[PDB]
Formats: C-alpha cells, sequence, structure tokens
C-alpha cells in the first residue's frame, strides 16, 4: 500500500481535534 | 471532568469470513451518574479514498448509565459488499467504534482490519471482481487507536 492511504487511513482513525494513543 | 471513561474493548469472533458479523465486548466506567443516554456506533470504513463509502453497521442507545464500572457486548452485522469499491476489498482497512453524549463525539475506538483470501490460488491471483465469501476480516485487535474528544457534560 501507498503512503497516502495509510495517512487517508490513519485520519479516518484519529477524527479530528483529540489526542490518539496506541493502548487504553 | 469527562463522566465517562472507557476502560478496554475485546474483539471477538476473529478473524472471521467477511459476511460473519461483528463482536465487540466494552467496558466503560462511570465516573458520574448520566441522565441521558450513550450513544455507540460501528462505522466500517468501505474506502479509504473516500468517506462516501462508510457503512455505518448499528448503532445502540446506553442509558440512563449510573455511577460505577459497565460492560457490554457490541454486536453488528457484516457490510454490504454492494457499497464497497472493488480496488479496496482486498487489502487493510479501518473498522470504528464511536460513542456520543448528546450529539457530542468524546470517544473513537479505531482497528486496522485485514480483509485477505485464504485460499493459496486466490490470494496469488486475485480477480477481478472480489470474491466477498472467500475473504477473511481479520482485525488487528492488539493494536487499538483510541481518540479522546473533549466535550459537554451539561
Amino acid at each position: 500500500s501507498t503512503e497516502r492511504k495509510w495517512a487517508e487511513l490513519a485520519r479516518r482513525i484519529r477524527g479530528a481535534g483529540g489526542v490518539t494513543l496506541n493502548g487504553f | 471532568m469527562a463522566k465517562v471513561q472507557v476502560n478496554n474493548v475485546v474483539v471477538l469472533d476473529n478473524p472471521s469470513p467477511f459476511y460473519n458479523p461483528f463482536q465487540f465486548e466494552i467496558t466503560f466506567e462511570c465516573i458520574e451518574d448520566l441522565s441521558e443516554d450513550l450513544e455507540w456506533k460501528i462505522i466500517y470504513v468501505g474506502s479509504a479514498e473516500s468517506e462516501e463509502y462508510d457503512q455505518v453497521l448499528d448503532s445502540v442507545l446506553v442509558g440512563p448509565v449510573p455511577a460505577g464500572r459497565h460492560m457490554f457486548v457490541f454486536q453488528a452485522d457484516a457490510p454490504n459488499p454492494g457499497l464497497i469499491p472493488d480496488a479496496d476489498a482486498v487489502g487493510v482497512t479501518v473498522v470504528l467504534i464511536t460513542c456520543t453524549y448528546r450529539g457530542q463525539e468524546f470517544i473513537r475506538v479505531g482497528y486496522y482490519v485485514n480483509n485477505e483470501y485464504t485460499e493459496t490460488e486466490l490470494r496469488e491471483n486475485p480477480p477481478v471482481k472480489p470474491d466477498f465469501s472467500k475473504l477473511q476480516r481479520n482485525i488487528l485487535a492488539s493494536n487499538p487507536r483510541v481518540t479522546r474528544f473533549h466535550i459537554n457534560w451539561e
């Protein structure tokens, strides 16, 4: 997969205006 | 400040055939008693290239939640292959678990999802039209991607 596709999937994951961390 | 805290999300029936349902065991702790409902949603990202291809697989209202730890299974039917573009069918995508309280998203758990063929012939030479009945959905349960959002608890 291309970077633009991983970047697109990263954006969908984090949404907008929040703090993202691996785990709870 | 934040009235609801998400303790864990356990991904069940993983891996599974594409057409099989989603299963999630959700644990959350209530710091205070809520007078309104907590809306949970399962959103399949049909296509990385566009938000047009999103599918809300299920939506559940949970409340009035009293103070303390609570748990529930969140089940959802498989996405519609006819809404998923061919180029995004095989490989990696994202499933999302969101929670709102008074129309406001405060939590988003995201998972990377690996949709692949298990058959040697299909994996080596994938068809032009994806055969969804032979795709296995493998969620990346060990990498939960969690995002908290500043909300209004009025």
